[PDB]
Parts: C-alpha cells; sequence; structure tokens
C-alpha cells in the first residue's frame, strides 16, 4: 500500500518543497488561505498537506 | 568585399553613390546618437535609424532592390 | 502573517476580519535600468550575481 510508508517523506516534506502544485482552499487547521495537492500513484490519489501539520484522508 | 558596382537584381550602378553614402550614413548616425562611445552605441540601436532621405538625395531610385544592397552589404575594411 | 492575524479576528468575532489580509506579491528585481546599463557596458553577469539579482543552476538544481 501507498501513502503509509512507501512515500511518507515525501508526503512529509511535501508542504516545503517549493516546485509542488498548490490549490486555493482554507486550511482547517490553521486557517491558511492556500493548500498543497499531491497526486500519487496509479490510484491517483488527491491529498492535501499543510504546513501547520494537517492532511487529508486523516493524517 | 565592398558595395557592389552596380544593383545584384537589376544592374543600377549604384557603385558611383557607394562612397559618399558610407561617409554620409557615418555622419548621420553619429548626429542621431551625439557623439557616444562606438562600442558603447549598440549595433541594434544604430540599424533603426530611418536612411530613406539621404539615399534618396543621393539620386537613387525607390527601388527595392537597390536600397537593399546599399544599405546590407557588409564592408571589408571595417572587420579586419 | 495577515492571514493569521484575519483569522484572529474571525473566530474571536469581528465581522470585517477579510479586510486584514493583503495581496500576494511575486517579482524579479531586474529593472529596466538594469538593461540599459548592460547595452551601455556599465554592467556585467558577475555584478548582476554579485547583489544577487541571479545565479547559476545546473541541472541537479533545476
Ligand atoms: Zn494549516
Ligand atoms: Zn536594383
Amino acid at each position: 500500500g501507498e501513502m503509509e510508508d512507501k512515500y511518507k517523506i515525501f508526503i512529509k516534506n511535501a508542504p516545503f518543497d517549493p516546485t509542488n502544485c498548490q490549490i486555493k482552499k482554507d486550511c482547517p487547521n490553521c486557517h491558511l488561505d492556500y493548500l498543497t495537492q499531491i497526486c500519487i500513484g496509479s490510484q491517483k490519489i488527491i491529498i492535501l498537506v499543510c504546513r501547520c501539520g494537517y492532511m487529508s484522508n486523516r493524517g | 568585399m565592398l558595395i557592389p558596382v552596380v544593383c545584384f537584381t537589376c544592374g543600377f550602378p549604384i557603385g558611383t553613390y557607394a562612397a559618399i553614402f558610407d561617409k554620409a550614413r557615418t555622419e548621420y548616425i553619429k548626429t542621431k546618437m551625439g557623439g557616444t562611445l562606438p562600442q558603447n552605441i549598440p549595433l541594434d540601436a544604430s540599424l533603426q535609424i530611418e536612411l530613406k532621405d539621404l539615399i534618396t538625395a543621393l539620386g537613387i531610385p525607390m527601388r527595392v532592390c537597390c536600397r537593399t544592397h546599399l544599405i546590407t552589404t557588409l564592408d571589408y575594411r571595417k572587420y579586419y | 502573517q495577515a492571514c493569521y492575524k484575519a483569522a484572529e479576528a474571525r473566530k474571536k468575532g469581528d465581522k470585517d476580519w477579510e479586510k486584514h489580509k493583503i495581496p500576494f506579491i511575486q517579482n524579479t528585481r531586474f529593472t529596466p535600468q538594469m538593461a540599459k546599463d548592460i547595452l551601455a557596458g556599465t554592467l556585467t553577469l558577475e555584478d548582476l550575481v554579485a547583489q544577487g539579482i541571479c545565479e547559476f543552476i545546473t541541472p541537479e538544481e533545476a
């Protein structure tokens, strides 16, 4: 399975990589205007992450 | 290595005015820039000065070919 | 910081929380005067690097 140990480091770094795509969406935790979106794997799972530590799908 | 004696395309004798044209163009471009170093004058900026009326004053007609060859020909004395 | 302060007004109960936000701005520091100085010979690449207007990038860092 993915999203757990295959890309744990990348997913934890995704908010800080400046070459990652952003999305104009408010953050529930820190109330930030923008979020970081990623799309990993052949199932194209969409994960939204934040600098404060927020992450979609109960991260 | 010089401006041709005649126009390559039609044969009009553009070369009887070549020396006058070269010197007069030098003076005219210097007047338009206003006394600047030859290297501080960009090659691009001096080529945008219109030489229509200077060529007209030489007596050369309004032919596309003659003005092309009088304006664009490279001089070997300025490269060696 | 303006986003955080707008949120601080928003949660506490201010109905004008969104007026604290500022617009985002991104730009380069290269100016038309620098281009003019380059064409005049008074400005160089190693002088543009010296004040951090440009930098060198290899395919690794790209
Ligand atoms: Zn957040
Ligand atoms: Zn001709």
